[PDB]
DNA sequence: TCAGGATGTATATATCTGACACGTGCCTGGAGACTAGGGAGTAATCCCCTTGGCGGTTAAAACGCGGGGGACAGCGCGTACGTGCGTTTAAGCGGTGCTAGAGCTGTCTACGACCAATTGAGCGGCCTCGGCACCGGGATTCTCCA
DNA sequence: TGGAGAATCCCGGTGCCGAGGCCGCTCAATTGGTCGTAGACAGCTCTAGCACCGCTTAAACGCACGTACGCGCTGTCCCCCGCGTTTTAACCGCCAAGGGGATTACTCCCTAGTCTCCAGGCACGTGTCAGATATATACATCCTGA
């Protein structure tokens, strides 16, 4: 019959397929089931989803269209959860964000 | 009377400029030099790919600018606003690298 | 004679321990070249880095640990020299067999260790210009004690450390005198030391205006030729690297001249070691013998055997002069009442020991010496205040005109030199600069090696040279060239003959060829002698005393080559500081 | 070649740049070598690491992987570099 | 040869959420990184998950637990929900 | 069946034990507002390391909290613990 | 009556020398009951289980409070204060 | 059930080192707790370190390679020693 | 016929099959060498008595003859690589190391 | 500074236990022998990417010199923290009783590995134009001595 | 408090190079089987977690008192910042060689899978002495005093 991908099945736009792939030869565990690819596509991109809505949102408040590593590392660091998750990641070409303690400002 | 801003004003401008922008702020062959020379001791006639120093200058200069905002915190604990070798040593300490 | 007269123990045969080499021995022709072989290598630099070597070694206390326990490899390696050339160094060593390429240190050792040798020839440099220049505050100052310079000086964030002294340098160097090297060498061949430049009389005098006086102190006078530097530019102590770069700036060559240079400066106007060395030389006292201004141990001049025979002879001597200098009438008459306390302990245990001693049988005479040295010490009060087979290392007159590193005189030939390291009042521990008595026991202890590398490095190893060289000084050449008109501006008089154990093997097995004697005086040592090594001495009586000495040099330096690769293997293993209880943790884990 | 004395290339300015992207308005002056020792530990550590990864591959090229395998190693993911 | 990447599946879920914004390629890089990062930590929690219990399966209960373990809070909350619904839409299917 | 709610235990890690705590550590001299922000930093610590422990249980389908699933939940949060197995 | 300071080092050094538990077990049993209780509702604890959460917990408040000394120190004091504690927490990374 | 600890492993190590000391139980479990931890560890690099390499082998290549990158100095020099006088040794009998 | 066990062919008192079996049932690699057993059973042993002889040591300085937590907390935390190794683990029962700060000292 | 009295501590003997060391069965897991087949090792090649030179330009680093402001020391006060002592509380320990649920066994089926055929999604190649960097000139704001 | 000069923003214009779309073309994902066993599921045993009660007694608690430490203020002086001028070497654009990493095609030997056998390790019983406790002792430390 015709074959429709099994990331249409569930309805995402991450591969279920590769995941499946990837979880197999990884050597995780000795069998992987039927779900596992599926929920973990999902998830993934969900977090996708979330990172890149943050983003596109920082970039539109410095009027430009591209994202840039600028933007991923603004909007990382300005979400609780999201910097809590990326703790101890080093984002390349992102800067900080703008701080300067009280007792240093002129008074 | 030369005009002169005050001690202080142009090192807050500065703090916003290098906060503000995201390029590298070490200059590239000074850096390599230092990544080959202390290679040496390990291996004789390495060489490295372009994007494998730029890796490696991208997390050390993220190291360090992270390293200065925890002595500064200690540096405003003691009450002072000059950063002094005393609070290098106590980050490092309380991080758990010495 | 009244009682057997105590037979004079004369200075002259019977010295301390430390004889002397008049520098004349040599007055007859020894230029020959005959002790060539493969192992030899012409190094214009010895000399110099043997002056650099002893220099650091009679002044301890003014110098940094880690410049104490120098070798003569760090300071090639420091200073990148390479031996073999007598136009310089030269450039690069080959390797193996045949070789298209040449070692070049870098290719060679590891890196570090190259950094480590030019950080320490910097500090070397460093401490000389400080202990020369540091002195409007002379000597004693706000920073006395300890090293005038430190590691944490030399890597200070002045980051031009040697800017000022350079500037001082620069300032009184063009008086206190440039070296042969760095005199402008006369192009005129006209204006010499004794000959003048410029005709200044434009006439003699002869009409004198006062016939009374035909007398005149001004024959015929002219300007003057004293010697110059080089141009500003050419003067190498003009080049502006030295300020950040330091010594590592110059001319490997001009590294050496420079080095040399400072020492002699050092020398003459640190006026801390300026009074020091002329207070040690010439206090009260003049040498057990004579003023002379080099001399040496008597065991390196003669050797074990010999000195041995000849003090034993000497012992048996003195104590028949002991017994009868306690039963001599009027030294018996003067002993009732107390005369000296050595007069009458000497005495009384010299009596008994005699008793204790005559029991001894004439194949104890000889193990008696080396046994009871021990109580043989403070016997010397009335005779000389030393032995006539002393500890050298232990006196105030014999420290400024002694030569350590010297190792032996061969007649015809020149001199052994063992440019080794320190040994005055620090790093003494196991210091093989002693006496012949401890030197044996401590060579003896390292054939059956009873002590290895860890003890080796636990007895202050790291304060004691790693390595060494071993070098031929060809004196009768040189001192024949003073005498005969100074045909040297840039000859070579040092040779070198091993660096390390394997080449010590075959010096050894080159110098016994040397020590057989002639048999063919009565012929018809080996074969391609002519071509390579010249083997068969010539064929007389001449060599057979050198041939003694030769006999006593190969004795020692196969003594000395278990303690020598013991070093050699020691620096290897224990190169760096390290835990080394974790590796002898390894040998109780087998 | 020798290779000496290249930590005087990180220069006092760039190091005080760095101290302003940190938020640090006044700068002692024993400051910068310590910081230099800092920054030559931090390289040892990672350099090391990425060397026995090159070995290990047999190789003679010091490859990003290796110094992203290395940090990361020691806690500090590098995102931007494969 | 072929080197296989996350980047059309992220320009797809851009063009989802920001039906009019680009991306560097060097953004992309960190974003790709990204992804590979959050698989690795994910797959890795399930595979102790499974070892702990005897288990030689990895199954949704597995990643559902990861994602509890290392996800926080409500982004925890929300991604157990794609999750499920995701699980539901491929069996109900 | 008696499933009890506590309230306040919190206050049962008393004073005096948080001053032995504190000399363990070497400490001399002990403000008295540290008291109560100790109790809310071991609060924080507990919840973190009783939500994984719980997080395994629940996992397993048991009902008992075990000493494993304290081992992992420390281990998962980089504070591995000898002497109880694992 | 001993001068105040006196007692101090010596409970350091009683404290410094043993290994048992400081907090009292029933009353921290409680507490980890308390906590869980807003996770799963009736759960039950192997004994082990509360004896390891306490071992770690007093590890690390132990560990906390050497961080929190040192902070105090630094600012030339010797009482330690609430700032100190959030300045070591912020330093580690836990804040 | 036969549940497996080091139990009399580290007890005969500790019998070659100081033969005359006994060792209390909880110090035991302890030094059981070490070993799999330490197991567990080099393990894991190792597998990396093949997974890096695209190889399916443990070899001893990785072992050693792993006990360097997690040891620290002299105790990784003094490890690799002992591991390479092992397979020697297991190899030349 | 006679049986003769790996780890005694290789001189080592832990067992090299049992670590051969937990390398192959514990999903580090599809296959596993022949010599990765041996060396990490040397590995390991040596680890132990590196462990066990300071702690032995620390226990006999305190006149006992069983060591205890105590002493396994001393041994390592006065060792400079091993407490390298283990920076990040609690001993359970092993107290700390008397340490006073000099400030706090009197005078 | 030397010392005496009170106290906490290192020292020395007595007894008391329960935790460690020592000593049998059995059964599972490690060793031996063997074969197959694919992973890993080797040789050949090729191409690209790293190292090394060269010269011009100009941006950044280095150096020098006020001088302003912050680090630091010293001092005084007042309140919070330690120390002690009597009274209260609840931890700890033991014993008793009960049942939830941990943990193991035995059946058996539904799910995942594996495989061959088929194909269509995604990768590398190749254009192209628009977002963004840059510049230059004018506008507005900001800082500092009044 | 208001103005003078330096910084920064902004608007328009221009140019380029990389983001994004199109187009073959694999080769990885999908489909439809068969085959085995991993885990779901029911059932049973019996451990150990939970609750409660009583008695000891040590720890927690509350209050009183005193002094030592924290914190605010002042004064000094050194040392870092801000700015100008000189110097140096980073950077850029181009060029060339050649080493080493990647690809491909053979080849073979090392490891997995299987079957058989037996002993090493573990569970289960027993003894005793190392360590904890008690109790009695000289020694070192602290606090106050002359």
């Amino acid at each position: 019959a015709k074959a429709k991908t099994r990331s249409s099945r569930a309805g995402l736009q991450f591969p279920v397929g590769r995941v499946h792939r990837l979880l197999r030869k990884g050597n995780y565990a000795e069998r992987v089931g039927a779900g596992a690819p599926v929920y973990l596509a999902a998830v993934l991109e969900y977090l996708t989803a979330e990172i890149l809505e943050l983003a596109g949102n920082a970039a539109r408040d410095n009027k430009k269209t591209r994202i840039i590593p600028r933007h991923l590392q603004l909007a990382v660091r300005n979400d609780e959860e999201l910097n809590k998750l990326l703790g101890r990641v080093t984002i390349a070409q992102g800067g900080v964000l703008p701080n300067i303690q009280s007792v240093l400002l002129p008074k | 009377k030369p005009h002169r801003y005050r001690p202080g004003t142009v090192a807050l401008r500065e703090i916003r400029r290098y906060q503000k922008s995201t390029e590298l702020l070490i200059r590239k062959l000074p850096f390599q030099r230092l990544v080959r020379e202390i290679a040496q001791d390990f291996k004789t006639d390495l060489r490295f790919q372009s994007s494998a120093v730029m890796a490696l200058q991208e997390a050390s200069e993220a190291y360090l600018v992270a390293l200065f905002e925890d002595t500064n915190l200690c540096a405003i604990h003691a009450k002072r606003v000059t950063i002094m070798p005393k609070d290098i040593q106590l980050a490092r300490r309380i991080r758990g690298e010495r | 004679a009244h009682e057997q007269v105590e037979p004079a123990l004369i200075p002259s045969n019977w010295t301390s321990v430390i004889p002397l080499l008049t520098s004349d021995f040599k007055n007859q022709y020894s230029v020959i070249s005959r002790l060539k072989n493969p192992n030899m290598k012409p190094v214009p630099y010895a000399g110099d880095i043997i002056k650099l070597m002893a220099f650091i070694n009679k002044f301890s206390s003014f110098f940094h640990s880690d410049l104490q326990n120098l070798s003569f490899q760090d300071f090639e390696v420091g200073l990148d020299l390479y031996p073999g050339d007598p136009n310089g160094s030269a450039a690069g060593i080959v390797k193996g067999p045949e070789d298209t390429s040449l070692l070049l240190y870098p290719d060679f050792m590891a890196i570090k260790d190259i950094v480590y040798c030019q950080d320490k020839m910097n500090l070397l440099f460093l401490s000389l210009l400080d202990l020369t220049f540091t002195e409007n505050f002379d000597g004693k100052s706000a920073k006395k004690k300890g090293p005038l310079t430190t590691w944490e000086n030399l890597k200070s964030s002045s980051k031009k450390v040697f800017s000022n002294p350079l500037y001082r340098l620069r300032l009184v160097a063009r008086e206190w005198g440039y070296p042969r090297e760095w005199r402008q060498q006369l192009p005129s061949d006209q204006d010499i030391s004794k000959p003048k430049t410029a005709l200044f009389e434009q006439d003699e005098q002869t009409p004198v205006v006062d016939p009374s006086h035909p007398e005149i102190l001004t024959p015929n006078i002219y300007t003057w030729n004293a010697n110059e530097p080089l141009p500003l530019e050419s003067n190498p102590l003009y080049n502006r690297e030295m300020d950040k770069n330091g010594i590592l700036a110059l001319k490997p060559m001009d590294r050496v001249v420079l080095l040399r240079a400072l020492t002699d400066w050092c020398a003459s106007h640190s006026s801390a070691i300026h009074d020091e060395i002329y207070k040690l030389t010439h206090g009260k006292k003049d040498p057990v013998f004579g003023i002379q201004t080099q001399q040496v141990p008597r065991y390196t001049i003669e050797g074990v055997d010999n000195t041995i025979n000849q003090f034993k002879k000497l012992c048996s001597l003195i104590q028949s002069r002991y017994e009868i200098r306690s039963k001599k009438k009027h030294f018996v008459k003067q002993l009732k009442e107390g005369k000296k306390p050595d007069l009458s302990r000497k005495l009384e245990i010299l009596k008994e020991i005699k008793a204790e001693l005559k029991n001894a049988v004439k194949s104890e005479k000889d193990e008696l010496l080396f046994s009871l040295y021990d109580k043989w010490v403070p016997l010397f009060e009335g005779e000389l205040p030393d032995q006539p087979l002393a500890n050298p290392f232990s006196e105030r007159l014999y420290k400024l005109r002694l030569q350590e590193f010297f190792l032996g005189r061969v007649p015809h030939i020149g001199d052994f030199y063992m440019p080794r390291l320190h040994s005055y009042g620090d790093s003494l521990e196991m210091s093989t600069f002693t006496d012949l008595r401890n030197l044996q026991a401590l060579l003896s202890k390292f054939k059956n090696n009873e002590y290895n590398a860890f003890t080796l490095f636990e007895n202050d190893g790291q304060s004691m040279s790693a390595q060494f060289k071993l070098f031929y000084h060809d004196t009768p050449s040189l001192a024949h060239d003073v005498a005969r008109g100074r045909n040297t501006s840039g000859k070579v008089y040092w040779y070198e003959l091993c660096h390390d154990s394997a080449t010590l093997l075959e010096f050894l097995e080159f110098l016994d060829y040397k020590i057989v004697k002639p048999q063919d005086e009565k012929k018809e040592t080996t074969d391609n002698n002519p071509s390579i090594n010249t083997n068969p001495l010539p064929k007389d009586a001449k060599y057979n005393t050198a041939r003694k000495k030769l006999q006593i040099l190969k004795e020692f330096l196969s003594d000395y080559y278990f303690i020598l690769r013991q070093f050699e293997q020691m620096k290897v293993q224990f190169a760096d500081m390290k835990p080394g209880k974790r590796q002898l943790r390894r040998i109780q884990r087998q | 070649k020798v290779l000496r004395d290249n930590i005087q290339g990180i220069t006092k300015p760039a190091i005080r740049r760095l101290a302003r992207r940190g938020g640090v308005k006044r700068i002692s002056g024993l400051i910068y070598e310590e910081t230099r020792g800092v920054l030559k530990v931090f390289l040892e550590n990672v350099i090391r690491d990425a060397v026995t990864y090159t070995e290990h591959a047999k190789r003679k090229t010091v490859t990003a992987m290796d110094v992203v395998y290395a940090l990361k190693r020691q806690g500090r993911t590098l995102y931007g570099f494969g | 040869s072929r080197k296989e990447s996350y980047a059309i599946y992220v320009y797809k879920v851009l063009k989802q959420v920001h039906p009019d914004t680009g991306i560097s390629s060097k953004a992309m890089s960190i974003m790709n990184s990204f992804v590979n990062d959050v698989f690795e930590r994910i797959a890795g929690e399930a595979s102790r998950l499974a070892h702990y219990n005897k288990r030689s399966t990895i199954t949704s209960r597995e990643i559902q637990t990861a994602v509890r373990l290392l996800l926080p809070g409500e982004l925890a909350k929300h991604a157990v929900s794609e999750g499920t619904k995701a699980v539901t839409k491929y069996t109900s299917a």
